[PDB]
């Protein structure tokens, strides 16, 4: 229960809605990058060795 | 009526409420919440299930009937002719 | 090649013969053969054992599915 | 200075219609399918609009253009499947919309209930003509059968079927003509949807109990905007699951083959949302009689308010009426299942029994049981 | 005649809710198409591109598309010359018109394969069992010499002759040319030809599932937060008495 952490977040970035919107924009930018990278890694893991990315090395520059 | 202020006549009614920020969003969701859902399910259980149970019986019976209708009959050329 | 049949063996044949020693896969075998013999004798019948074949094949292919691909690639 | 939303002309309508109209506090999730329908309508327009930017309504290039959209056009496949699957979701919401009214007695609002019937008929027309646009094997023959079934009209039928065709067969002129109707009709539906709300607004929405809720009305915005937003999220969940995992389960294959005029497929069937009617006409032995049955049916929905004879609006406190309602729902399920099966002795008799049972339930059984229930309570 | 024989549900590598196609199998399946299929089956809606990012490299695609001549437009005089072939070209038509196709196929018209998988019931399960199953006709049933008895064919009398057998072709990968192996590979290739968006579709689905799992609890919590004012309010009735 990081009550102090939530208190700091509110007092600095939520009391005014202008700051509230700005945090949202930066958060989504970072979130999409992390979400996309993690999801693609999971997809590649489940399908290891079948995607063309995993076999192109056997023909590219070859 | 059709607008707030002139809809109906009421007297001697008192209401109490609390701010959203001062109370939990999921209070007694297992002590009290789950029991209530179960109560609702049983209260309206035998008024619905029998009709759909019947539907399944006709569905299965009709499907199996059609299959038998397309199965070779021993009477077919039973006279060896 | 060293062999034109041994090298070209298809895992289908092995699984096929192997899974034809099961009560269901063999019981229907005679019910088919019996049907076959009936038409061979009867000279005017217009009957065939196609419906009898669709049960033997149904049973055989059901078992073949769960074992065939393990011996591929 | 008072709020501007109560003075600006455009803001008065928005405030009345969305922000502040009183609503019952106890309306359940069943009252959430009306807003979804419009949302689906909105979704069906935009997607279709983009598809219209690439589709070619001609007997020869129609099939080719669909293949081009699915493969070469960027994100064409997803747009097509959203359009196709959104149609089915629209009808599912539509049936649930109608079902709620029958159970909770909303039909008592005659003016609003009658407008609804028109919206349903228009919706079906839009969906039927849209299914011809792909110009597949099933589309060609589906239109052929559902159109040749106007030759039974006493004396004008034959004259009014060739006129619809634009010729002595179904060819490109039919395709282009249906394309224009498909485009235009949904916008008329949108306008009619505003008459539906308008006539509703002068009386107010109903509640599950069936008692007037003037004592406990609530402003629509905060509570129900978030509630309808939650419903929209769930609706999107269902739609995306259908499209992104199993797009073609609800469609019928053999529609992916070029339409062959001289090749009748062994098993012609309408779409899942139209099957219930197909079995009601295939059962009647007379061709004209089957058309009269398919029509007399849809219209019994208009007659429901007359046949109502109970002294309670809501069927919540009417246990016997509930049993009949679920029985009738099961009957519709049987009709749907029969619609998808070939003609044969068992299905035919089952369909015949279901049809008569469907009608007699609505006409005799429901009024009689309501009268008995009234007698029981000593009204 | 009788009810159609339903093919069984074979376990495919891509049948999983999140599984993807095996692209090496697609490459081998295409290699089969070039020799055995191309003779009398058409693929109208597939170009020599669409393979660059799937199995073959761009340079390999160029080398292969140039292997077959294609018709071009008019010349100075107006005559039509033949180009070596480019990426944007589609796969050559075995026959000009349906009449010639049927005339050379004993009346039967081989359908285009671009959507055969999503057209026939049972998917590739139907195709695989169709190619593997050519049984000797049962007793008491006869058919035209041109026709062939295949139980999975709805007429049980198919004009197409057995298309595949052991050692019809040698794959570059070096895998054995087993008839079962060939059938599986071509079925994978046909599945792709009918649903090229397969892999991307499932990737989007995975992202949607995780996003939905995150979102739905939050939106429900917000709704509970707003409605808590009513879900806990208490009433009283104090008449003047
Ligand atoms: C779907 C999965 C997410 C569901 C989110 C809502 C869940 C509500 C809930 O769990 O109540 C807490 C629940 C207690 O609920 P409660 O406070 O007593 O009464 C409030 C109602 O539950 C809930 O009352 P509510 O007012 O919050 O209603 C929420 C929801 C609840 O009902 C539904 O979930 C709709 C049915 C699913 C359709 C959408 C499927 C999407 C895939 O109903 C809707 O809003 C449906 C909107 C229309 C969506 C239609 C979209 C498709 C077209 O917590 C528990 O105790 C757990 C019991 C779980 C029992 C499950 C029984 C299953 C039979
Ligand atoms: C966008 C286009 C907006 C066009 C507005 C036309 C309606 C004007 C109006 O109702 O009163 C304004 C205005 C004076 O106010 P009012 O008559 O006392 O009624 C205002 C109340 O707030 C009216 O009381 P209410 O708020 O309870 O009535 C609501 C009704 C308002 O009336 C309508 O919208 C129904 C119009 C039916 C069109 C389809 C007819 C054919 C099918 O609309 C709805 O039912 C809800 C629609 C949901 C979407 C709201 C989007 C707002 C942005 O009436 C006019 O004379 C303007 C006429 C404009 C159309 C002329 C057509 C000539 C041909
Ligand atoms: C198995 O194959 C089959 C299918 O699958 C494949 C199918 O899909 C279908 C289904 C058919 C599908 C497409 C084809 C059918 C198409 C049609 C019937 C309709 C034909 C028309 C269309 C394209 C055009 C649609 C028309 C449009 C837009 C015109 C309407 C335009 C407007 C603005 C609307 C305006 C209306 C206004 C002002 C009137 C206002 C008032 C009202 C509603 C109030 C009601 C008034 C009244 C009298 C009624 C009240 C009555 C009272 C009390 C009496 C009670 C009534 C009783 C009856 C008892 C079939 C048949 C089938 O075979
Ligand atoms: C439960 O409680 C509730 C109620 O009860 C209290 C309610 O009552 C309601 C309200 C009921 C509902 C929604 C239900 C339905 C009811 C309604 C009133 C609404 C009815 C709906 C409609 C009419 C449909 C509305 C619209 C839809 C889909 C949009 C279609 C129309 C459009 C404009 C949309 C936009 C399309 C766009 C932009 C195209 C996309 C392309 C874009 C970038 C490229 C565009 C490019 C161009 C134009 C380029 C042009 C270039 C030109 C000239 C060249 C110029 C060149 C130069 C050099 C100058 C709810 C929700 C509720 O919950
Ligand atoms: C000067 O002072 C004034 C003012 O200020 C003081 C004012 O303010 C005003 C205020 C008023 C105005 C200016 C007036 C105008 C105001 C406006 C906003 C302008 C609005 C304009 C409009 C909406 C446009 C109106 C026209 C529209 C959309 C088009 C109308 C026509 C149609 C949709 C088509 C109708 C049908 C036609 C041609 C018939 C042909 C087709 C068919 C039969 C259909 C064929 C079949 C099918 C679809 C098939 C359906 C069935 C099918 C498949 C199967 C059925 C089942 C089987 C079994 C077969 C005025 C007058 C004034 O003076
Ligand atoms: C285009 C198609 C869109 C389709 C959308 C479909 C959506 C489906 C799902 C529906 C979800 C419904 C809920 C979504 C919002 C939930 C939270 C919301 O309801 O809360 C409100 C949301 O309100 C807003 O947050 C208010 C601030 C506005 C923020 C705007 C952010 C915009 C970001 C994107 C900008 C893009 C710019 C692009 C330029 C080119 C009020 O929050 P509240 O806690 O009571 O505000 C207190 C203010 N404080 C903090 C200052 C005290
Ligand atoms: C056309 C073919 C349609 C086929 C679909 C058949 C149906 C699928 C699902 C049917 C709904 C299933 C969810 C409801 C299950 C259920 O029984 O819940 C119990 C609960 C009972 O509670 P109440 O008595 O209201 O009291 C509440 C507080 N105590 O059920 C309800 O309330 C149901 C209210 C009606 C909602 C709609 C029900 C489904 C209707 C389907 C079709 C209706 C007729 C359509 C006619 C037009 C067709 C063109
Ligand atoms: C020229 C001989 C020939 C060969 C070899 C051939 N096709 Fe065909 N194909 C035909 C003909 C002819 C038909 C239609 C026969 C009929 O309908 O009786 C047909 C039909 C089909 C069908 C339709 C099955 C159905 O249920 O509609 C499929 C699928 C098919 N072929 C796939 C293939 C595949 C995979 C190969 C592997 C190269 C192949 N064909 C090779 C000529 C051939
Ligand atoms: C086809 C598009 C339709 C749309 C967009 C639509 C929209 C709506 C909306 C938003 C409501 C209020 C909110 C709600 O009830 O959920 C409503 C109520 C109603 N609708 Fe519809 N509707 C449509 C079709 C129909 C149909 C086909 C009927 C057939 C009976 C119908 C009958 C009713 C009735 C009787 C009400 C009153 C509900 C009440 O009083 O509680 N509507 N409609
Ligand atoms: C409620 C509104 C609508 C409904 C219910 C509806 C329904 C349908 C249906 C069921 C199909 C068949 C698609 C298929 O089987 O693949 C279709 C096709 C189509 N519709 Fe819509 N439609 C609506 C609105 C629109 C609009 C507004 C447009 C254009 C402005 C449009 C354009 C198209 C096009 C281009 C196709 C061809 C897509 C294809 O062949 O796959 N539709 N429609």
């Amino acid at each position: 229960a990081a009550a102090t952490l939530t208190s700091k977040l509110y007092s600095l970035l939520f009391r005014r809605t202008s700051t509230f919107a700005l945090t949202i924009i930066v958060g989504v930018m970072f979130f999409e990058r992390a979400f996309d990278q993690g999801a693609d890694a999971i997809y590649d893991h489940i399908n290891e060795g079948k995607l063309w990315k995993h076999i192109k090395h056997k023909y590219e520059n070859k | 009526g059709r607008e707030f202020g002139n809809l109906t006549r009421m007297r001697h009614v008192i209401s109490y409420s609390l701010s959203p920020f001062e109370q939990r969003a999921y209070p007694h969701v297992f002590t009290k919440g789950i029991p209530n859902v179960l109560r609702r399910i049983r209260e309206s259980f035998f008024r619905v299930v029998p009709q759909f149970v019947v539907f399944y019986l006709i569905y299965t019976w009709g499907t199996e009937e059609f299959e038998r209708s397309k199965r070779k009959n021993p009477a077919a050329y039973e006279n060896d002719k | 090649e060293e062999e034109e049949e041994e090298e070209l063996v298809d895992p289908l044949t092995t699984v096929r013969e192997q899974c034809e020693q099961l009560e269901k896969c063999v019981k229907a075998r005679e019910r088919l053969e019996l049907c076959d013999e009936r038409v061979s004798s009867r000279s005017h019948t217009e009957e065939d054992c196609t419906e009898e074949l669709f049960d033997f094949l149904h049973a055989r292919d059901h078992c073949v599915a769960h074992k065939l691909f393990n011996n591929l690639k | 200075m008072t709020p501007m939303r109560k003075t600006n002309p455009l803001m008065k309508l928005i405030n009345h219609s969305f922000i502040d109209l009183p609503t019952p506090s106890n309306i359940s999730a069943w009252w959430n399918f009306g807003s979804l329908l419009g949302a689906c309508l909105i979704l069906q327009i935009t997607t279709g609009l983009f598809l219209a930017m690439h589709y070619s309504p001609d007997a020869s290039t129609a099939f080719s253009s669909i293949a081009h959209i699915t493969r070469d056009v960027n994100y064409g496949w997803i747009i097509r499947y959203l359009h196709a699957n959104g149609a089915s979701m629209f009808f599912i919401c539509l049936f649930l919309h109608i079902g709620r009214g029958l159970y909770y007695g909303s039909f008592l609002y005659s003016e609003t209930w009658n407008i609804g019937i028109i919206l349903l008929l228009a919706t079906m027309a839009t969906a039927f003509m849209g299914y011809v646009l792909p110009w597949g094997q099933m589309s060609f023959w589906g239109a052929t059968v559902i159109t040749n079934l106007l030759s039974a009209i006493p004396y004008i039928g034959t004259d009014l079927v060739q006129w619809i065709w634009g010729g002595y067969s179904v060819d490109s002129p039919t395709l282009t003509r249906f394309f224009t109707f498909h485009f235009i009709l949904p916008f008329i539906i949108a306008a009619l949807a505003t008459l539906h709300l308008l006539f509703l607004h002068e009386t107010g929405s109903n509640n599950p109990l069936g008692i007037t809720s003037h004592s406990d009305k609530i402003t629509f915005h905060p509570y129900y905007t978030i509630k309808d937003a939650l419903g929209l999220l769930l609706f999107l969940l269902s739609l995306m699951t259908l499209t992104l995992f199993s797009p073609d389960l609800l469609g019928d294959p053999d529609n992916y083959t070029l339409a062959n005029p001289l090749n009748t497929p062994p098993h012609i069937k309408p779409e899942w949302y139209f099957l219930f009617a197909y079995t009601i006409l295939r059962s009647v032995p007379n061709k004209l009689g089957g058309v009269l049955a398919l029509l007399l049916s849809i219209l019994i929905l208009a007659m429901i308010p007359i046949l109502h004879m109970s002294k309670q609006q809501s069927m919540m406190f009417r246990p016997l009426s509930q049993s009949l309602y679920w029985l009738l729902a099961a009957d519709l399920l049987i009709l749907t299942w029969i619609g998808g099966q070939p003609v044969s002795y068992p299905f035919t008799i089952i369909g015949q029994v279901a049809s008569v049972l469907y009608f007699t339930t609505i006409l005799i059984l429901m009024p009689t049981i309501s009268l008995i229930e009234n007698k029981m309570l000593k009204w | 005649s009788d009810l159609e024989l339903h093919p069984p549900s074979y376990p495919w590598s891509h049948r999983g809710l999140l599984s993807s196609l095996d692209h090496t199998s697609i490459r081998r399946g295409f290699q089969v198409y070039k020799q055995v299929c191309a003779s009398c089956h058409s693929m109208d809606f597939v170009a020599y591109r669409h393979l660059v990012g799937v199995c073959y490299t761009e340079d390999e695609a160029k080398e292969l598309a140039a292997e077959v001549e294609v018709q071009d437009g008019p010349n100075e005089d107006g005559e039509m010359f033949m180009r070596p072939g480019k990426l944007f070209d589609y796969f050559p038509k075995p026959y000009p018109n349906s009449e010639a196709a049927r005339a050379a196929n004993n009346g039967a018209l081989p359908p285009d394969l671009s959507y055969i998988v999503r057209a026939r019931h049972g998917g590739e399960d139907y195709v695989f069992s169709l190619l593997t199953g050519y049984c000797e006709p049962p007793t008491g049933v006869s058919l035209r010499e041109g026709l062939y008895f295949n139980p999975y064919f709805p007429g049980q009398a198919i004009a197409m002759a057995p298309p595949i057998y052991t050692d019809v072709l040698e794959f570059d990968d070096g895998t054995p040319a087993t008839m079962s192996q060939i059938a599986k590979d071509v079925c994978t290739f046909l599945r792709w030809a009918s649903e090229p968006e397969h892999d991307h579709r499932k990737r989007m689905g995975l992202k949607m599932l995780m996003m939905m799992a995150l979102l739905v609890p939050l939106v429900y919590t917000i709704k509970r937060h707003k409605w808590s004012v009513l879900k806990s309010r208490k009433l009283a009735y104090r008449p003047p008495k």
